[PDB]
């Protein structure tokens, strides 16, 4: 398209113009000492070139120009604008180079928390964890970022966001990490919703999950925890999950794989699986001996 | 042609050609009687005999319904068609056993 | 046939219940965001009004 | 076969009653909840338009004053 | 068995009523939340315009101060 | 026989409610999406206005 | 970990430079009369020091710094910023030690009402009431704060907000063996929910509660109340609550305790109760 | 106001004293060269005259005054105000004569693109697309506008808005019988929706629509496509859409009209259909 090629041509022209402008800017500071306008107009040229270049469908050099302009703006003691440009460069690099985007976003996060804005820092941490885990296969760093975001949210009584982050962290831990953290977080989130204005009945699932983890540890712990939750939370007593867990435990007690298999099959037929309970149940069945 | 070219599948234009079992082709692409191998996948190659017809749009071969289905050819689909040469000294069918059944009940 | 249709009803009611379980948390989170944005905008308006008024009086009366 | 008829009927009635009432009360609480966000949005809209007017008039008068000074 | 079918008739009546309450209820939901959506769109537009205007305002004011 | 037509009515109402609740979910999601952008804009304007006014007041001295 | 230890180290450093700042700034004001910029700079130093204390997970000292900044700023003849600092100090003190949080939040409420903004004042009142309820047992102060918040919300035509506070107050009053306030609030809210196109479903619910509490006095008055509510709400009899209450009345009339308890247990089985209703029913059963 | 036409005549006179102002620009500003603020207040009177024209319901006059104010004010300065005035003129022109609204919106689009504001630009692109759809008959220009707006949205990861715009574009293309684009879009959006739990309940509809588009072009490949969809999503067959599609395709092997007619009638007996599906079926099943 003509629009593309023209945009790239004018972008190269204006990048060369910005380079010569900054070099002449260094010359003029000593030559005439006009102050600091020269650099700020150079930064404006850089920003315009970068924006119209990312309209040219090309990203990497757009983000590079964003980073360079942000640096040449921060060297004039201006921070918030430089941090916003850092975040924009990270967004642009998201589709160009994950490492550069991550570095720029870490710089933005540190400068923001230095300013004193926690919610923005937590949002950026969540974005970092999401981009890190979606394309790069790794969790522990994602777990740490999610925990930091939850801590930042709890610092300003943002209960819902922190709850969602803790739930995700506990789920990840249960899938891979040891089950003590998962048990604690799941039980706490389940018991922090007994007086929920709108979620007065959803905690049962969480309780069930906790019980499943306990049954992952041992049968004795499984039954003790199931009882504890039964007495502590009366409603879970009449829950279908309670009957299913009792049936599964009693079947596993007598070592009859047919009963366990039929129970899980009928449960799945009655209600669809979720792809997380199925793996847990398969692991439990693997240890039936 | 010799190396093969990407092409779009087409529907057979005439009943006589469909009854001929010949892959109907465009005169500017192939010549009547030529044998071409249709590559629908790395492991799916089929051999067809080419018959020209004026209505064949360039860049496509008209396949009858039996041919398409047997070879899994979808109208408007892309296949790689390359000239295929028979080894007549070894590939001239002397005895072929053919199963026959009424085409329509 | 009654068994099949009641199993269909079982399905549908289960999905409806799950869907409400879904709506609830999203709505609550929206409200939580709303409260914070409201607080911040009220702070901003108060600060803007007082700062501009005081600075204007100070820079208008000295002459 | 009436045993299975009765068992399935009891199961069906219990499940329908419980699920129906639960979905009812659920949507009910959502109904009660929405109005708070509605009025919050109203109040923030009022505040933001007030901000916009105040800042606009301030800046235009200040540009006028600066022009007068120069 | 007669009492069973009578109870099931009562149950079907109750089910009709409850589905006669939930449908209208959901319609109320839909209309109110659509109004909320329209109004949030409006306020967001106004906020963004105010942001741009104040940014250019500070830029121009600082340049004018520099002229001094 | 009335039970069967009542069952048909129940199916119709249930499927209508589901088909409308799905789009209720969708539109709730876009509202949530808009909230973050508006909040970020608000915070940015607040940050800029605060810095600007404080710097100008300091220069006034 | 190391982040917190560092934050605390450079924060102690910053507090040292901040006390130096205040001392040298008052000295410079006395000896040179440089204006008031230095006081503002000391205020921002206090603010950032408190913020990094919060990042360091030390809430008591962060709240102390916030309070010091607030008092110095209001000494600088500025309130809104001082009020913000005070509310931040109260939030910091919420956990750990909330006692001084009470006083600082009261000061914030006082300055807000002196300025004249009501909604934030009511929000802070309800927050203080929640603090009293959760951390202390003096329910009377919670009642006072809740009723003041309800008065504010109702005066500003925020009926929905006022109704929640009124219901909380009615429940608490009914808890402490006082039923006049509970009866009045329950009946008033039930009447106000009569014509609500939405809330009408629950108009019955509140009414039911009132009757139960009204039954705590005697029998005939409860019968009169239920019949009057029924005439006022023609559909009220449709629900089971009226049937259950009639069962209770008839059983209690002829000293039929067994039927009373069995009906209560059956209603529990079909629909379980809460602590409030269970306690009220057992108290009623005591006679 | 129905009786506010005396002051709208006075407002034509106000635009006339704006004319006197441009006469000053012609002759008097030689000595009033520093009266740039005077030009600004001239634009201000322009705007408020236009505003009361809007109040008087004179859409053409209001739009003309808006455009004149925009042109006068866009003196290479305050481009944002010029863009706002142009979009206001376009909104005024939306009713009555919307053609010039198109050009003014295009100018505002260019201004915002130069500035760097994208969401507003894409929203105005959607606005011009919809005004094309509802007032004019051109659809290809609307298609291009939707494509451009979706590209702008996807540039900033605005996935949902671009997805809905692309769904509308795919529907239009299917109506415009360009099936490759339609299938690509319907299936890209379906596979994207199925990725996250919050929308996994919607993928079925997209898949069914995509299957129809596929079944439109190549019957022999329709079976393979539906099998691919079924294996990709195990819970696709259970949905009534897959069963109905299987019934239609398997009945189409033999020339019995009654089979598919009764199938579609039975499906319609459970819920009404829409114009798009009914038209597509009527066109396709003819052969």
């Amino acid at each position: 398209g003509m629009d593309t090629s023209g945009k790239q041509a004018e972008a190269m022209a204006l990048l060369a113009e910005a380079e010569r402008k900054v070099k002449n800017s260094q010359s003029f500071f000593s030559g005439l000492f006009g102050g600091s306008s020269k650099i700020e107009e150079a930064c404006e040229i850089y920003a315009r070139a970068a924006n119209m270049f990312k309209m040219a469908k090309n990203w990497s050099a757009a983000g590079n120009a964003f980073c360079q302009a942000a640096q040449l703006h921060l060297q004039l003691q201006s921070k918030h604008d430089a941090a916003t440009c850092f975040v924009d460069a990270g967004n642009a690099f998201k589709k160009a180079d994950p490492q550069e985007a991550i570095n720029c976003l870490m710089r933005a996060i540190e400068i923001y928390t230095d300013m004193g804005r926690f919610t923005i820092a937590a949002k950026h941490h969540i974005s970092i964890a999401e981009i890190y885990e979606t394309e790069l296969v790794d969790v522990e760093k994602a777990i740490a970022h999610y925990e930091q975001s939850a801590d930042y949210y709890k610092g300003e009584e943002s209960n819902s966001s922190a709850n969602k982050c803790l739930l995700k962290v506990a789920g990840y831990a249960a899938q891979l990490e040891q089950y003590q953290k998962a048990i604690d977080i799941y039980e706490q989130v389940g018991t922090s919703a007994m007086d929920s204005p709108l979620l007065k009945y959803s905690a049962k699932d969480y309780f069930f999950k906790a019980a499943l983890c306990h049954f992952c540890i041992d049968m004795l712990n499984a039954k003790l925890a199931v009882q504890k939750y039964e007495e502590l939370f009366p409603a879970f007593s009449d829950s279908r999950e309670c009957k299913l867990m009792k049936k599964l435990l009693e079947a596993h007690e007598e070592q009859n794989v047919d009963s366990y298999t039929e129970s899980v099959k009928e449960y799945d037929s009655i209600s669809r699986l979720d792809q997380w309970l199925t793996t847990m149940l398969l692991r439990i069945k693997k240890t039936i001996q | 042609n010799m190396a093969g070219r990407s092409m779009q599948a087409a529907r057979c234009p005439t009943d006589e050609l469909s009854l001929s079992n010949c892959a109907v082709v465009s005169e500017k692409d192939y010549q009547s009687g030529q044998h071409v191998i249709v590559r629908t996948s790395p492991n799916h190659k089929y051999i067809f005999t080419l018959r020209t017809h004026p209505s064949v749009v360039p860049g496509s071969v008209a396949f009858s319904l039996p041919q398409r289905k047997w070879a899994g050819l979808s109208i408007g689909q892309e296949i790689e068609v390359a000239l295929y040469s028979f080894d007549k000294a070894k590939q001239c069918i002397g005895t072929m056993t053919i199963e026959i059944d009424f085409l329509q009940k | 046939t009654r068994h099949s249709e009641i199993i269909k009803l079982e399905n549908s009611i289960r999905e409806l219940h799950d869907m409400f379980m879904d709506m609830a948390m999203l709505v609550e989170s929206q409200g939580e965001m709303i409260d914070r944005i409201e607080y911040n905008v009220e702070h901003a308006v108060d600060y803007v009004e007082r700062a501009v008024s005081d600075t204007k009086k100070a820079v208008k009366y000295q002459s | 076969r009436a045993d299975q008829l009765a068992d399935e009927s009891l199961e069906s009635t219990r499940r329908m009653l419980q699920l129906v009432e639960e979905s009812k009360d659920a949507g009910i609480r959502t109904l009660v909840m929405l109005d708070e966000q509605g009025e919050q949005l109203e109040r923030i809209e009022e505040g933001m338009d007030q901000i916009n007017k105040d800042m606009k008039e301030a800046e235009k008068n200040l540009t006028d004053l600066g022009k007068f000074a120069g």
